[PDB]
């Protein structure tokens, strides 16, 4: 059994060097957009801080693409002891490296320094590259989970051949937590995505681009509002606010099933809801047959006494009340339907235990 | 007949939706298919009792002029009988096919606006044609059709 | 059996006279439209025509207003038949006369001649009360459909007591055509609606209100675009742009569950699908299979000829045909769990029939 | 059971307490908004009438900020009822103390008066705070309601463990009433929304912000159509026409629902319409097997008079008529099998019921 | 089986008939591009061009019109194998020559050449009939799959009645691939409705309504955002944003259903899951049934010992411990129901399976 | 034979569909395994008698040869067989096997458009081959054929 | 009574929707109806316990002043008696009737803050009042009701 | 042992959602028990045959150094047993617990990459170890892991 302490002690120290990594891209993250805006704000009298800021995004870039080697270097030695190799050359494929070398590449972009407010056209698309450090998010949520490692979990799921990966995880976080994770999901997308548009329109003059204007115009595009008082001017805004407006269709078309489902009833309420009307609807039958005879004997009453108006004035009142009364039945029928339709499972099973006397 | 011709033409495919062995008449077996295949479920004392109410020679099975004084009912838009057959229904809880006038004592009095407990016996002595104590159903519809 | 042939007799009568007062309405709305449109591309010109279909259109509402009398003379008729009654005082019911005396008000309204191309303000009021004469048409459609009178539907209907109604031939119509009824309601709602707008704000000076510019403000706030080009100014204009606006919700969600409906499999088409899909993974296991061999035994090949470059260019190969084994193998027993999760029904029938054989 | 009829007593108490707490918060709202609009219409021409209703709304929040004690005062003597204490000090928890802290500081805030048509910056919000004085409406929905002291409701809920509370009755008012509320609800909030954004935007120079403008601005943001004709200018304009906007997303994914349930078949209508389109393809399977014949016999007959193009006029017809008759046959066999995927319910009870002939 | 390998035979020509046909008419259009193109960049300086397009604009469509005739002349070829005729007169009808009629004279539309940038009125209507010889599509898209020829798939489908034809297969392209198919469907409308509308509105003057407007126009239509900022100006424009709007719409109402599908738990994930939550919701009962006797016997001990004011709060604890118990017990005991009310189908299997044991 | 080779060896995979054992023939057994698997319930005399229409030695089992029969009609896009005959069972209502003369003189006459009965006794003398007084299915599907 | 008339009224609606012959009492067949027409399935042992825990002359049967004593404690928010009924179940694995010293030094040490193994010495030893070794349902109650 | 105390601790709740009368042993009732409540039917050869396959001993029952064995394999991400467990069974389709030498002609040649005839008798002759004519599961997992 030494294949299997060595893999919960390389789990443990791929959970480390996964909350690592994620610390340290976003700081990356933290530290590009306090350039990009001090850039804006400040101009040319603060150089000396520009320069501190790149060359410490510099930094805190470079131990992000070493623990990103220290985490793969920690994987190829799971995969060979899950499969009791000794050459590693044998462990690592080629699709594997491919994937190792384009994960490095992409965590490697940034605003290096080289060396009036507006960024360049290089340096912008570098500083929005770091966005695509958010790879390391699942990573870090699938192994911080404990659902990976813990045994009963792992065993049930050998059982029944489920296979915990991240869309797993996903689906347990969504169907425990709806409301968290929809509105903390939405309020983190309004504002990067605020902060991205806001970067791809300012304009210096007037100051007629930043986020008092996107931050107005996000929503409303998000919501398929589109009122028209504030429109995206460059190319690159046009690209944002239609990724917006998909996001936004996918999002109404999320929400339309998690608000179907809470307003409907639980099905032990519906039962009571059901059992209480009938034993209304009881009750108003019981009233309408009285009613019933109570013209129908003062019809007869005044039919003997010969008073003419009397009886047309009550034969109106017995058609009316017998009118009422079929209405009334009709409603008690369909509620009998549905109550009928609704506890046939339940029947099934209540048959089959009367099928259950039957063997002695 | 004082029905035309066309009608009878077209009550006789009425008819062999339920007559569909051709045999002239319907039997519960006929009808117990038609009532399970739209998608309801009777018992044997049920449709017997549904064929009890419009045979009028007491063959136990249905025929056409039969049928037809069932369609006469079920055509219109408030069927005045059934109306009050169950309206008899509802007052004999107790299935005997009378109403008491215990029965009769309970529901006219607690139900309805106040009426009293000394026009029960009025009523009660007007309804009894037979002098059997109790209300039958036969002059409870001759009450009703006064 | 005198109470079944006098039956047919007086409801074929309402037919007629539910199908004449629907011409005589339609026909009052056909000549109202006129004068509205000649009144304002005519002027004071063509005062004798304005007088002369105004005068027309007091004919052809007084015809119907004849009719609609006509009609509820039948349905008393009727009513006496249908109960055995001889007075005809104990049939007309208070409510009925109150329905008869709205229903004689409603089809009153009409621009009545008292004696520059704009219309009055009470003229434009009773002009467009001339649209709430269209409670005749659900009438008409159910007079005219033969279920009110044909025995065999009466009859099962009455096994079933669904009390055939308006409801039920809206539904009848409604899943039998779901798309000639769909198409040519929405082409009779936005040319009327556009007519109505078109009346609400007419501008004489700069032709800036009329069908040009309607048929293009009610097709997009119908699917809720509203651009902003056109915009209605009045407060009745504003009032007709929020009904469109509800109707297109409501008919969005009517057109959602349509949507749904069709591109569903067929329930046959669905085991078809399942059986091919079946054998086409079938082939594919036995094909991975033969990759694991074919493999394996060059790796066993080149490790007794120790061949070690080729043994570890084999086994890289060997660990990757396994890879696609299992993924091929967890595809075919998803696909077999909702084969055995779908015919459920049929094994439970197919159980009851080997359970059918414990009689003897 | 001394423990049962002080139960109802202190019950009722709490009902009437909770009926003039909400009647004293409408009462404040309503002068509220009285204030607000005579503030802007009156200017410094009405300064005593000013005083006089903030003066009333101090008195008016008075009792409200009593009653809601005398409220927790009979709520807490009910806990000691309940569980048979004596000391009140061990009924009275940390987080109800918090609860009644917190519930008295949101029904305490209103403009009281200290001592040109605009409002404050204070007496604004704090005017604008007396709509938080709506979760009494719950609480006496919920006491008003007989569900929480009927007897037969909580015995049936007891045994079926359900547990009354404000989400039960939403869903009774919501399932038993779902057009009355959500009509009176949205011409509730389109009021509401509206005179809170006509508190938000005010312009007094030109008259471009108030409830003339926002009674359009509301329902055509509710509604996703966003013209563009009016827009919001302030901040707080803009924080009211997104909430409104999220309001009218969640509202249609709501009438989606609502929608989707009443265009459906009953279930007993359904099977009337399969059982009469049945007999209605019997028909034409019979109408298409006598038009083959009516070719084929055609055909043999100018077969043997040997007139040729009769021949080829009559095989054309016979291709084309067996053409129709495969065409109808399979509409036949799809409406059979969605008659035999409906009826296997019964058919299950069916089966049952000739086993149930298996005892002797 | 002479009647089986010509079969096949001709099958497989039409198949081939049926690729040169959809290659001949992609080229028509891939050349009406061009010239409507190169007509508004070049103008009059590239006459000699803009002829020669025309001309091989003329050429690729006659022999499409030769290609579709050969196509014909072997579908009747087929059907007078289908059911042994000799004579082709009895096989060719009326409403399939009406048929080849029509679908030459739909591919017999371009822009011929007859003999200062814009098309003409005529040369720009046939240039936008090109666009109708896309009902090629389906015809080579089922010719193209074998499922029209495999013998298996024949045979499983005789057995089942499904009878193979375009929207048996759209739906199997559908069912397999939602992604590819819905993605590359919307990127390929994107393009040719902003090319069609960049047709309907050019403006020479100030280039106002290229591609560059259309690109942006037409997402934001169909997403129903609707700005305002570039709006259809021509007749035909608007045309064409109302078709776009109802093709956004009937599109949200068809990925409302594939969202809706996705999030949803597997079958045998959701059994993972809630035989987890019982074991969790098993280990929180058992913590606060210790909580219980925690409280109490500490309320015990300062009773006998009675320090009252440790009385006063542990009695205190010990209710809202008794609190706590019950809410996580009502959680347990509905997450029970959910379990009982899922497995109820393999507990009817179940049932029949004990069932299975009373043969001997 | 005729048939070319590739179809052949496509065919064969479609014969294994429902030889699952590789036996060399088909019996009713292995074709209501497949039956049941596609989510239909035959019974036992549905499943004979689908047996019964392409078994041509008549040994109550499908071989290959008398598989590519079957595989020759359903391959194409009519199958003109299928339609005649079940129009034959349309109007055989009694399940004899026969058409009668008062079978034929209903439906032809009532339904289609206003046939004489006078060309219904032509008809029936000149379909009756065998002088059986009546219409068998030999005849009627020869005078199809014609 | 203590009781008001009313509410008497009202609680005899209570009862006779369980009583539905009116007999003056409830058998487990009637309560199994309204359980089976609830939608939930009991077994025969389930329905027996359920009589058991208010049936207080000990006839097998419930009457309307056993009803009263059932409906004090369901009328009330939280039902203090069963929530201490199944916490003494939650402890009582095996089921006897009993909770052992073992069972309760499983329970109170592992699960809880750290509680110590001397004390349930004598916790056991002040709640066995009979001195039967363990600790009954009697006792247990009355412990938390001190 | 080499493993840690900690995940013993974590073991053996693992092994505690079977074992749940507390025995120290599972059999295939207890296995059967939560099978059926993750949803899943098995049959009693298919229960017996996954007792079999991890039953070291030979006693029937599974103990808990038997299941860590089990738990060894689960755990991992690649199961690189059954991978070739399970391909063991998709060539012996007859079921005998062999490959024969005609099994494996028909797989190999027919399906991978136009593998020869003439290597299958050089493969069959290395990998029968005790000249059983024909390959058992023993020594193909060993020409697996060589
Ligand atoms: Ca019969
Ligand atoms: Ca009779
Ligand atoms: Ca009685
Ligand atoms: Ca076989
Ligand atoms: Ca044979
Ligand atoms: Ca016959
Ligand atoms: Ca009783
Ligand atoms: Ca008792
Ligand atoms: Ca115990
Ligand atoms: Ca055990
Ligand atoms: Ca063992
Ligand atoms: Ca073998
Ligand atoms: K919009
Ligand atoms: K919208
Ligand atoms: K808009
Ligand atoms: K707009």
């Amino acid at each position: 059994l030494g294949a299997l302490r060595r893999r919960k002690r390389l789990l443990e120290q791929e959970k480390s060097l996964a909350g690592w990594a994620l610390v340290l891209a976003g700081t990356g993250i933290g530290l590009m957009v306090l350039h990009a805006e001090m850039l804006w704000f400040g101009g040319c009298s603060w150089a000396l801080y520009l320069f501190l800021v790149k060359c410490t995004i510099s930094i805190s870039t470079f131990l992000l693409l070493c623990l990103i080697v220290a985490f793969h270097a920690k994987e190829v030695q799971l995969f060979m002891t899950d499969n009791g190799l000794r050459d590693w050359r044998v462990a690592l494929t080629g699709r594997q490296a491919a994937q190792i070398v384009l994960e490095l590449v992409v965590c490697g972009l940034h605003p290096a320094p080289v060396r009036p407010g507006f960024l360049g056209q290089g340096e912008a698309l570098l500083s929005l590259a770091m966005l695509l450090r958010l790879y390391l998010v699942p990573r870090a949520v699938l192994l911080r989970s404990g659902v990976l490692l813990n045994a009963s979990y792992r065993s049930i799921g050998a059982l029944n051949q489920v296979r915990f990966r991240h869309w797993f995880v996903a689906k347990l976080y969504m169907n425990t937590h709806p409301g968290r994770l929809l509105l903390g999901l939405t309020l983190g997308l309004w504002l990067t995505t605020a902060w991205v548009l806001s970067v791809a329109e300012r304009q210096a003059v007037n100051a007629t681009g930043h986020l008092s204007d996107t931050l107005w115009l996000i929503p409303i595009t998000f919501l398929t509002i589109g009122y028209g008082d504030v429109v995206p001017g460059t190319m690159w805004g046009k690209i944002v606010c239609l990724c917006t407006g998909v996001m936004g269709v996918c999002c109404t078309a999320l929400l339309v099933a998690v608000v179907a489902r809470k307003l409907e009833f639980n099905k032990a309420e519906k039962h009571v809801h059901n059992f209480m009307m009938d034993i209304q609807y009881t009750k108003e039958m019981k009233e309408s047959a009285a009613r019933v005879l109570q013209e129908a004997w003062m019809f007869y009453k005044h039919t003997r006494r010969k008073e003419s108006h009397a009886a047309r004035r009550h034969q109106r009142k017995l058609l009316a009340a017998i009118n009422a009364f079929r209405q009334v039945r009709l409603k008690h029928r369909k509620l009998r339907e549905q109550v009928n339709s609704m506890v046939d499972i339940s029947k099934m099973h209540m048959i089959l235990y009367d099928l259950q006397q039957n063997l002695s | 007949d004082q029905l035309t011709e066309e009608q009878i033409a077209e009550f006789k495919e009425a008819f062999s939706l339920f007559d569909k062995d051709g045999d002239g008449t319907i039997t519960t077996k006929e009808l117990g298919t038609v009532m399970r295949s739209l998608g309801q479920n009777p018992t044997e004392a049920e449709l017997q009792d549904m064929i009890n109410e419009v045979d009028a020679d007491g063959n136990g099975t249905i025929d056409f002029p039969e049928f037809l004084t069932m369609m006469a009912r079920k055509m219109k838009d408030t069927d005045s009988e059934e109306e009050i057959r169950e309206a008899f229904r509802v007052f004999d809880k107790d299935g005997n096919g009378y109403i008491s006038a215990a029965e009769l004592r309970h529901v006219m009095t607690n139900l309805g606006e106040k009426l009293t407990d000394e026009e029960v016996d009025e009523m009660i002595r007007e309804a009894d044609i037979d002098g059997d104590g109790q209300v039958n159903y036969e002059e409870f519809v001759q009450m009703m059709t006064a």
